[PDB]
């Protein structure tokens, strides 16, 4: 007998998790542009600490890392079904405990709210999308090239290039 | 994740609430036997000098008459599984509240039957140590359960090694 | 290499757990109950079973193994014989 727009919690979240990890995603780039120098795929190995002991390996620099993340990630699941995270800023966003205009079922279109301080994650909405779709762009044009813009000598007009494989 | 929140009474609770893990108090003390065996290493710089039965050279006392089958293995073995039938025989003749025979009726009023015959009895700390042993026995005990040939000879680098294997 | 008599030792471990009750109470076969002639009727059918009767010699005749299985197996079966050997007898240690 259930009709239309339901979901409640759901993937309103997903967006604000994608964009905030798309924002902090392009923060991966950023660096190699004003003073260009080091970039592309890099296989970075990140930034690297001191010159004492390491040499290419010293074991997996991430698998040991992500066990920690784990039981600090299922904690949003330790949240999304039954709300709980003192700050309370994604599940519905802040302002304390409001947005129950969608927490107890019955959305339909609901835009929402949040931040005792002035406005909202609202013009921190756009900045969510532009970054989720920017990656789109960012890892779209690798497969062919890796640098952005110069001036009017012989770059910003596109001369001759190789196309896709075939 | 087997104790991923589930269980009711006989197969759920009943079998387990202490019982199976109180019989897994054996697991810990058998592991106490196994870690009353292995700690021949544990403390480095020790003074072992040498018996202890190693690598099969002859046996207990050679025996004035050919060894029973052959080896030091079946001599200590074949007995074990009939002499320690002492304990569990007594463990499978129990019951929780009072003991008489198979009398009249004692299913439930208030007081509620009892609790695992030998329940927690409090000390909800043996279990908090029990599962720890189990996790240890099951867990990184495969630090020495995959390719365990060499002993300890640490040379300096870091840790771990992945796969590879 | 093989303990061959490791396990025939082993199997009449258990069927002497057989030598049991031809002896001890009353007759054969807890006397033919039901065998020939044919059960009540019974009928669905039918009985009995009893999770409750795996005792009686669990403890006593769990020795039966070590009988033959000791001194009468790897240790040269009854050396204490003589008792009419001349159409022949012996018998003689293949061991
Ligand atoms: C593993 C760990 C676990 C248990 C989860 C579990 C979950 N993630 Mg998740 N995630 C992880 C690592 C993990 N994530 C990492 C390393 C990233 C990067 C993300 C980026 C991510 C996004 C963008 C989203 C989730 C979402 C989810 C939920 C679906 C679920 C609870 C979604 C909800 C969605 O928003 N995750
Ligand atoms: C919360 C985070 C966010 C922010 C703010 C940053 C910020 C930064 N990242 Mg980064 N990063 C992020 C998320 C973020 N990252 C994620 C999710 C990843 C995984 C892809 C990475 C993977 C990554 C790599 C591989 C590297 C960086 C690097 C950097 C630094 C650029 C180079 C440098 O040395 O700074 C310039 C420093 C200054 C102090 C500016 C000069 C001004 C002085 C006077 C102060 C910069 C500090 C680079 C780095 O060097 O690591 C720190 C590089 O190694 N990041
Ligand atoms: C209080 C405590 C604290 C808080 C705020 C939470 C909060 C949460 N836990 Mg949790 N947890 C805690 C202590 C806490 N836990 C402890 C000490 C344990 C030991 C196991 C767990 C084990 C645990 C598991 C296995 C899971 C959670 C899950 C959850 C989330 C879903 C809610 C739920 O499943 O309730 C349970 C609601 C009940 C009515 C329990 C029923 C009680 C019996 C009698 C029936 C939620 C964010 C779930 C989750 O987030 O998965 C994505 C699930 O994974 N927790
Ligand atoms: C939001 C989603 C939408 C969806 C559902 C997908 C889904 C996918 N993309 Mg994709 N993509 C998108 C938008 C999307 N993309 C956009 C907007 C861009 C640029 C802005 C890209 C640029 C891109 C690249 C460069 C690649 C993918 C690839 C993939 C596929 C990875 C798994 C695979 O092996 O492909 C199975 C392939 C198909 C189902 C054929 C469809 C071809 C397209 C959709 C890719 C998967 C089907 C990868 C791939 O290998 O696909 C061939 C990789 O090549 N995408
Ligand atoms: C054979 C001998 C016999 C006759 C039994 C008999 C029994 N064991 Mg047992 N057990 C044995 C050797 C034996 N065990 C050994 C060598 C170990 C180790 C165990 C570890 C063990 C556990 C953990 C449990 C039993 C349990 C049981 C009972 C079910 C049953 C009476 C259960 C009681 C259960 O708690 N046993
Ligand atoms: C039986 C049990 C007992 C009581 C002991 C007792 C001892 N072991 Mg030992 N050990 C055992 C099982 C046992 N071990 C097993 C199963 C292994 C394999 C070892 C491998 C071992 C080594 C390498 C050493 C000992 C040593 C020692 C002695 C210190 C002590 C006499 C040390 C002498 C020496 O460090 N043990
Ligand atoms: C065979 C054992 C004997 C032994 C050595 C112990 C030893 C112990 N009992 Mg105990 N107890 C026993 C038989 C024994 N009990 C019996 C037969 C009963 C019923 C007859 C109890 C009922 C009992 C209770 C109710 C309590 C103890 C508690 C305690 C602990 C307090 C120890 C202390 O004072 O230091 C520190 C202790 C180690 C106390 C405890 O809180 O443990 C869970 C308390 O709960 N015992
Ligand atoms: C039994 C399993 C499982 C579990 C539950 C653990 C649990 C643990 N491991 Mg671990 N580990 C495992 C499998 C597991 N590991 C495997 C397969 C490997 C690869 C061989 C490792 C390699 C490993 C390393 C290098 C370290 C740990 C460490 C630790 C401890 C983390 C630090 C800490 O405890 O804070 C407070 C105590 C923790 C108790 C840390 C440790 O033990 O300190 C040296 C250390 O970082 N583990
Ligand atoms: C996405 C994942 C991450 C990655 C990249 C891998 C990658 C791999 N896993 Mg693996 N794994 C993972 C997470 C991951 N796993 C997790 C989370 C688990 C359980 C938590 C496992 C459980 C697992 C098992 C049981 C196995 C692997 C295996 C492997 C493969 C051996 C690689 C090799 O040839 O080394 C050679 C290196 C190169 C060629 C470098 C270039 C490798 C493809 C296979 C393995 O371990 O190898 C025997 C084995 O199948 N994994
Ligand atoms: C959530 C459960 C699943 C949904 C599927 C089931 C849908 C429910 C079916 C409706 C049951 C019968 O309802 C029935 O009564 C109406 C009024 O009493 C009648 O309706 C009629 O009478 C009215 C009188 O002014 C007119 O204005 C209406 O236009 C005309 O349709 C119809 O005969 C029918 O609509």
């Amino acid at each position: 007998l259930a009709e239309d727009p339901e979901n409640l919690r759901w993937f309103v979240q997903a967006e604000l998790v994608n964009g905030r990890w798309a924002m902090l995603g392009v923060a991966g780039m950023l660096l190699p542009e004003v003073f260009t120098s080091i970039g592309i795929i890099n296989v970075p190995k990140w930034y690297a600490a001191g010159k004492e002991e390491y040499f290419a390996s010293s074991s997996t620099l991430f698998v040991i890392e992500f066990i920690l993340s784990h039981y600090v990630e299922i904690r949003r699941w330790q949240d999304i079904k039954n709300p709980g995270s003192v700050n309370q800023d994604p599940i519905f966003k802040q302002y304390s405990l409001p947005a129950g205009e969608v927490g107890y079922p019955g959305g339909i279109f609901n835009p929402l709210n949040f931040a005792p301080t002035l406005e909202a994650k609202e013009k921190e909405i756009a900045n969510g999308r532009l970054m989720l779709a920017f990656l789109g762009f960012i890892i779209q044009h690798n497969v062919t090239g890796k640098g952005p813009f110069d001036n009017l000598l012989q770059h910003i007009s596109d001369p001759w290039h190789n196309t896709i494989v075939q | 994740s087997a104790p991923g929140d589930f269980g009711f009474d006989p197969l759920g609770l009943g079998e387990v609430p202490a019982n199976l893990e109180r019989y897994k108090e054996s697991e810990l003390i058998h592991c106490r036997w196994a870690m009353l065996a292995v700690p021949g290493i544990l403390v480095p710089e020790a003074l072992g000098y040498g018996q202890e039965w190693a690598a099969l050279p002859g046996g207990q006392a050679t025996y004035l008459g050919n060894p029973v089958p052959w080896g030091t293995l079946p001599t200590i073995l074949a007995i074990e599984f009939l002499a320690i039938a002492f304990v569990e025989h007594q463990r499978s003749m129990e019951k929780d509240p009072e003991k008489k025979k198979y009398p009249g009726g004692a299913f439930d009023p208030l007081g509620y039957s009892k609790d695992p015959k030998k329940l927690e009895e409090l000390k909800v700390k043996e279990i908090k140590n029990g599962r720890l042993a189990l996790l240890a026995f099951v867990g990184f005990c495969v630090q020495q359960s995959a390719y365990p040939g060499t002993g300890p000879l640490e040379n300096l680098a870091t840790h771990l090694a992945d796969p590879w294997h | 290499p093989s303990l061959v008599i490791s396990l025939s030792t082993g199997l009449s471990l258990f069927l002497g757990r057989f030598v049991f009750f031809n002896f001890q109470r009353e007759n054969m076969a807890k006397q033919v109950p039901e065998q020939n002639g044919m059960s009540h009727f019974e009928a669905g059918d039918t009985r009995a079973k009893e999770y409750v009767s795996l005792l009686k010699s669990n403890d006593p005749v769990g020795f039966n193994i070590v009988d033959v299985l000791a001194w009468g197996s790897i240790g040269h079966i009854v050396a204490y014989y003589i008792l009419a050997t001349a159409s022949n007898g012996y018998d003689p240690s293949f061991f």
